[PDB]
């Protein structure tokens, strides 16, 4: 099992909507059907903090700014009035086959 | 001076007990459809009885230890199970039903009578499972620990009744094989023990009902003139109280709801009914008697109880004390669907020696059954879709007394239907069954030739 | 008339009319319950049939042995038997003996079959 | 907010044994599944193993099989967990956390009369609070 | 001419050969199909027997009765009886007096009976 | 002056239903072959039937009225249905198959009647599932809306016929019991009905095989010197015509296929035999009859066919009006597997009224079958090791008339198997069963003595 | 004696007993082995009572008949026979011979029968 | 000169084959324990048996050619059957058992004999559950390559002795018909085949226990006086031999375990019985018989069997040479538990024609079996509460001698219980059935007048 991410760097201008996708080789719907993603935000020097599980609900105090859709191999992630707070790297995680692997990662900057 | 002599063919004969056959009429097997009391292999009965009345002939005829009740207990039992063996057993209904109350339109009375229930249920191929609804009645279903189970499930399960045979009672005939002969009581006040002066010998019974019930009996034969009481000994108190109205009392018992049968197909070659909604509102079942019928019903019983127990002690009815649903209601099945019905608006009086309410009985139905109060059958009855109305005499009424405190002042009966034969002892106390015994010898003056 | 249709009448008239009686003694659930009550009546026909015709009565709706009656099994006038009791009764009276009489007819008509062959042998 | 406690940091040389001590307070082992997972600066996480709150069936990864034992003691008062084949390469922070799984059924057979042949799966669902972690470094 | 033999033939040769019908009126899907058949060839046999045997005929192939024939159901000569008759035509032809006749010789064995009974009263 | 006398003994008989009981050789019996028809439990028969001749005595006949014929197809059935009693149910078939076309050694025209099925089944103990695989025929498979189903699984579960039994007709002799008897016609030209000069009673009848068959008789009796039609109505045209030919015409049936046996374990001691893969190529198996020695049949058949129809009418032939397979195509069964052919290149002619080419039926086999025109059992014959060809012989023929607009023009037949019973009418034609009435009256000169 | 009790006795002393044998010819699993049994029984007593029943000898254990002795069947003394030998000897001397001696039986009554006829015919 | 006389009844029989049925004392009734071997059916016996001695008369008997004791073979196993219809058919049980060891406190010989087994279960709702465990004997499971499984699983599913029914053998009595009459042979030397020279006829058979057992024959009847070796054909060494103790010697096998029935409940109503636990330590079963009794009795065996073989060889017993547990051990069952006892212990000695230890046999108990030498039937017999113990009477001997080497200086016998319908033949073997022959006929000088 393989996992990528991309585009490695988006710079996105503070209040401006952004989208990140990650996708693995198995398709999410390969064997059994569902999504089981997870998507964190990782802050230098802390802890990942989770924002949304299989992007269909959002869990209890998260900003309502977050969201997500899509179907199929393809899923994005739409947040509305970016901000340089959400600075750092995502990663996603798949809970469809074992054994359990993150992702590669990517990293966005503030342009400047 | 005399020698004995041989004769053959004497009408002379004995107590005996057999192994009677069965005969019923034409227009039952005719209609070529299918009955729990399988009569079609039942020989055809005789165009007429041929009831020749015997003269100055009298029999000690008995009921109480009639063998002919303990045959006919047994038979009824052996053809109801024989339907049952090709049904289709409901095994696959063994799960943990997850119910719910409903209250789409429900009357105050009948809240928590029925619940909505869902599971999970085979199908046809045994990767594939089929999730179904299902109401079951409050009576037929019990808390696991809401998740709920059927009764029987932790007993046995219950053979499905099958769709095309019917309950409906016919009437039949026991005729005694040749060789025997059967004795018919034609006296008008035979209490069921003595000897009977009128006598006569038939070769097939009349036509009985097999009707089930409790606490009366429904759909009999009636006496003329006066109502008499039947019991082993009217001072034990263990023996139940016989008595048959010389008149009968119409009672219509009905279903208002409207359910309607669903088909939900289990398995390949079997089928499960189960009962989807009930078109339009839910109302409880009852049964209808009207007041000024009954009561002189009661004022007819009361008098010919007297002559047993003194014509100034003071006679009472009181509802049943307890038990079982299946003994302390009155049942029956008719329109296919099993009744208990609350008889204690009818047993509430108190007599002394000195209009047309239409009294309403209320019934609850159940569809997990057990009838031949055994342990490890069970049935269950597949719903019937439409509004169900019934239609029955009551001819005759089991009664019970509590005891006595030393006084004889007042005296209280209550209804009971402990034993399931007294409801064919009340059709057959006129008949018995002898053996014919042609051999005989008297001296008269006849030498051998050589 | 009919099957017992006189079985209260005197045992003199009610003697009048042995072969009606005669004629009426053979002709799942209901298949063995069937079956075995037909056996039973065809062997209990042939058994007294065969009692019947071992005293030298084989084909005798009326028949007398040389036997003589004992009058202690009952010693009363021939016009208070035949006109004036009836079979039912008499039956319970004789109840008592019927084995031992029985056992009369039986060796009563095997000396009657051998001395009828030394006749015959004699002839 | 459910306080958790981890092991201080440790060093050791490369090829050797070590032990690491976690526990939770509350015994939230008894409804929850419990994860190990892994970072690295410039790099992203990697999860190491995990174990389901029933303690029936556990599993890693195809590099880390027949080198890695996961023990609990009894009353599930603390738990230990064992390294093998450390490198120069592995430097990460350790963490302790919990997670959900959610148990489906993926096929079944109908027995006739005999308990069912049923495959049951486990997808992991999310990973829950973690903890401050654990820093443990190789050098020689 | 074996069973069934003299069937067509003449009424009088039939006669001739009676033993041999009657020698053959009596001799789990195919069990109780088979077992049924006997008990019904036993007693039909028996019944023969026995309405043969209260006409005082009990043991006799061929017997003659006491009851006179009666003119309304044939006025024929013998002569064109049994030479030029067959059995089986016999049979339809008076098919309709058959119950009839069967009942009048009932009475006539009880009244030779009784008159059998009485005739050595005296002696 | 006549007096009434009696007999007993007569030979006077009258027409009756009874039960007539199974009689086979033991030639056979210590084989131990264990046939579908329990031949074990038939009573052996005499080496030769006492053939007796009646004369100058004629009987009246009808083959249709014959109630021989009812009751011989209720003892087939019975025996068939007793067999399969202790065979394995095949009730865990019923998965969800996924099934792919063969295409390893095809013809042009064969090119999907069989399909490679791969399903998942459970092995003995019952918590481990074994992949399993089988081929089956096209007739034997339905799609769900890629993956089949069996096409008895929405109707009921089938049981397997056990290899140990087999379904070799034999012959079997019905003897009537005593006091009854058979009376054989032995008139040549006896149509269907009628006197018959020539009578003849029996020990009982000969051996008859339960030959199932549609549209063609096969191992039948023949009639000898002419080619005979039975009709009980020829003009009404809904009556199936049967012709009986008075010399057989070949037939070779085979299955080219060399499929091997293969053997399933599923549950405890119960074993489910697959098909296997093929050895060899693949060709549709076909029925073959000469031309020749057809085409002269017809000739006589429509000779004959012109007596009822006039000598100037135009005779038609034409194949099945068409429906259900098993009623509009020549069925039967050699070696134990069961065939259904195409039997349109027999019947299209025509007749103005004045090269072993080998004409081959091409047949498909089906391995669910009723062979009852019942729903609700089903039995699955397993595959057999091996090439399989069989010979027989046409001795019988059914038609079914059509059309009739125009008053005499031309006349059309068609074949058609619509009952069952015409393959056993056509050999219980002969037979008759009554009962013997010993009584009798006859007027003579005697008297008692006294 | 009881059942079977004089077997080894002289022929003269097994006639005192003839009767004794006579009344014992009739009298899940388990079930079927009831009736199978009781209907062989019935059939196979009236077997030989119908053969009995056809040589005149309806009603009687001991019946002369008119047919003659063949000499080929054994030619020696009756006190050789009867006063020193068992019954089961004997069927063992002319066990061949016993189905052609029935035959002969059937003619004689036939005819006898007959004859009965033409003696009242003259009157 | 000479007559035809025919004379009905006269006292003839002859050798045949009938349907002997049962009788029993109505003492069985009063158990109520519905008896494996069915006495409900089975007609009451006669007060007290009328034993009629014959007096000069001589019979041919054979008691290996005897029809009873095949009639019986059947009847054992039909009656066996019929019992085993309405009870749990273990099918759910072949599921993968995890087994271990059990090492609470083991004796060292008894190391591994038991298993302590865990497998899951289904309780009454199909939707859950259930884990549990049971001890199973290790003569009972076996493993895959710790899986393990049942040795039943494989041929077929067993079923489950009712827990009700008792397997205590009761004596019968096998009685004719009417018209045929069974002889026994009161001869006290009468040893296989010969005419007895007192032959008493008797009403029926005497009670017989159906006891089977393997190698040794227990609750017998004795000899009157003297050890009778019996035998077909004495000089072939493929033949059973037969003895019969004049004197019984006592054999106490006990079972000295304290095992706990376990309730499992499968499905709904059925309910599986399994050990549950053991109480108190763990000892092997055994069989204990006097040594002093022992020597003696085999002293006298070794007499007899000289007179055959000639007073000077030398007589050597030996053990069963091979064969599976079933045929190469003393098995018998003693109150519902089966054993299989090493019988080594007994037959080791030697003869050259010139203390109450109680010999200890070690046993071992199986809970799978099938008793009948029969494939596709088996039966689960379940745990007894507590200890269990009984005494029994050996007094019966099964021997077959074996091996040859042109030399009669010695001769070898070993045990042998390969046919297991001998245990029956020793009790059958005094009688024989008969049909008689009431019809005779025998010249006299009467001669008919008439
Ligand atoms: C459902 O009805 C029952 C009465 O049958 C009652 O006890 C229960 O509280 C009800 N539940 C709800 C949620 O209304
Ligand atoms: C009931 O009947 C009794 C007697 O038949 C009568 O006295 C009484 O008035 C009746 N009561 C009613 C309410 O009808
Ligand atoms: C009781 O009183 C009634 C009057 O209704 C009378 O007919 C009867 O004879 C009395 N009985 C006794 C025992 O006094
Ligand atoms: C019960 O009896 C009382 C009188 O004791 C009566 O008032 C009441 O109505 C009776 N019960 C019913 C349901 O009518
Ligand atoms: C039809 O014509 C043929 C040939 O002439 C003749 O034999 C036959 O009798 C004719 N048909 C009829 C019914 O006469």
């Amino acid at each position: 099992v393989v996992i990528t991410q991309s585009p490695l760097f988006l710079p996105v201008t503070p209040g401006e909507a952004a989208s990140l996708s990650c996708k693995c080789s198995h398709s999410l719907q390969h064997s059994t059907g569902a999504n089981y993603l997870a998507w964190y935000l990782q802050r230098p020097g802390q802890t990942p903090r989770l924002l949304i599980h299989l992007a269909t609900h959002r869990a209890s105090g998260v900003p309502d700014r977050f969201s997500g859709s899509g179907s199929g191999t393809d899923f994005t992630l739409k947040i509305s009035r970016v901000e340089s707070d959400d600075v750092g790297t995502y990663y996603c995680m798949q809970g469809l086959h074992s054994p359990w692997t993150f992702g590669q990662g990517t990293k966005v900057e503030i342009k400047r | 001076n005399l020698w004995v002599t041989v004769y053959y063919g004497v009408p002379v004969w004995k107590d005996a007990e057999t192994t009677l056959f069965c005969a019923s009429d034409a227009k039952a097997y005719e209609t070529e459809k299918h009955n729990v009391w399988a009569t079609h292999a039942c020989v055809p009965t005789d165009p007429n009885p041929q009831e020749i009345h015997l003269e100055n002939v009298t029999e000690e005829f008995n009921m109480w230890k009639n063998n002919m009740v303990e045959q006919m207990h047994t038979d009824i039992i052996s053809l109801w199970d024989q339907s049952l063996k090709p049904c289709v057993k409901l095994t696959p209904l063994c799960v943990t039903l997850q119910c719910t109350n409903v209250t789409n339109n429900i009357t105050d009375d009948m809240r928590g009578e029925l619940k909505n229930c869902s599971f999970n249920m085979t199908t046809e191929l045994r990767d594939k499972k089929q999730k179904v609804y299902s109401l079951f009645y409050r009576l037929d279903v019990v808390q696991i620990n809401k998740e709920y189970r059927l009764i029987n499930c932790n007993t046995s399960a219950c053979t499905q009744a099958c769709p095309k045979v019917s309950f409906e009672p016919i009437p039949i005939h026991y005729c005694a094989p040749a060789g025997f002969a059967i004795l018919k009581c034609k006296d008008k006040k035979f209490n069921g023990t003595g000897p009977c002066p009128s006598v006569s010998t038939v070769q097939c019974t009349h036509g009985i009902k097999p009707v089930v019930s409790t606490q009366l009996l429904l759909n009999g034969s009636l006496a003329e003139e006066e109502v008499m009481i039947r019991s082993e000994n009217i001072t034990n108190n263990a023996k139940n109280i016989l008595v048959q109205f010389n008149t009968p009392v119409q009672i219509n018992c009905t279903r208002p709801n409207n359910n309607t049968r669903k088909s939900i197909r289990i398995g390949p070659g079997q089928a499960f009914y189960a009962t989807g909604d009930i078109i339009g509102d839910i109302r409880q079942a009852h049964c209808n008697v009207s007041k000024a019928t009954w009561n002189e019903t009661l004022g007819k019983v009361v008098k010919q109880l007297r002559k047993h127990f003194g014509n100034n002690t003071i006679i009472r009815f009181a509802n049943s004390s307890g038990g079982d649903l299946e003994v302390t209601t009155h049942s029956f099945n008719c329109g296919g669907e099993f009744f208990y019905c609350n008889t204690s608006g009818l047993f509430n009086s108190t007599w002394i020696s000195n209009s047309n309410d239409s009294i309403t009985l209320p019934c609850r139905i159940k569809q997990i059954i057990n009838m031949w109060q055994r342990i490890g059958q069970c049935m269950y009855a597949p719903p019937i879709q439409g509004v169900i109305r019934c239609v029955s005499n009551i001819t005759g009424l089991i009664l019970t007394r509590d005891g006595g405190s030393t006084n004889s002042t007042t005296e209280t009966f209550r209804p009971g239907g402990g034993d399931m034969r007294d409801n064919w002892r009340s059709e057959l106390y006129k008949y018995k069954v002898v053996k014919i015994e042609p051999l005989g010898v008297a001296p008269t003056r006849c030498k051998r030739r050589v | 008339l009919g099957f017992l249709g006189a079985a209260g009448s005197t045992m003199g008239a009610a003697s009048m009319t042995l072969t009606v009686q005669a004629r009426n003694l053979l002709s799942t659930v209901w298949g063995i319950k069937q079956l075995q009550a037909r056996v039973l009546a065809v062997e209990r026909y042939l058994r007294d049939q065969q009692l019947l015709g071992i005293w030298g009565c084989s084909g005798k709706l009326i028949c007398c042995t040389n036997v003589p009656w004992n009058s202690s099994w009952s010693n009363r006038n021939l016009s208070e038997i035949w006109d004036n009791m009836t079979w039912l009764q008499w039956d319970k009276e004789i109840s008592n003996y019927t084995q031992i009489i029985y056992g009369l007819l039986e060796e009563s008509q095997n000396q009657q079959e051998k001395n009828e062959q030394d006749l015959l042998a004699l002839d | 907010q459910v306080q958790l406690v981890q092991s201080g940091a440790e060093v050791k040389k490369p090829g050797s044994s070590v032990k690491v001590s976690c526990k939770a307070s509350g015994n939230s082992f008894s409804n929850h599944d419990v994860h190990w997972v892994r970072q690295a600066t410039g790099q992203g996480l990697e999860w190491m193993g995990w174990m389901s709150h029933e303690g029936d069936k556990t599993g890693l990864a195809q590099k880390f099989q027949g080198r890695v034992t996961i023990t609990r003691d009894s009353g599930a008062s603390t738990v230990y967990m064992e390294l093998r084949g450390l490198t120069a390469d592995d430097t990460a922070i350790y963490y302790c956390l919990t997670g959900s799984k959610h148990r489906l059924r993926d096929y079944f057979l109908y027995n006739e009369y005999g308990p069912d042949y049923e495959e049951w799966g486990d997808y992991l669902a999310t990973l829950d609070v973690w903890g401050h972690g654990t820093a443990v470094t190789v050098s020689s």
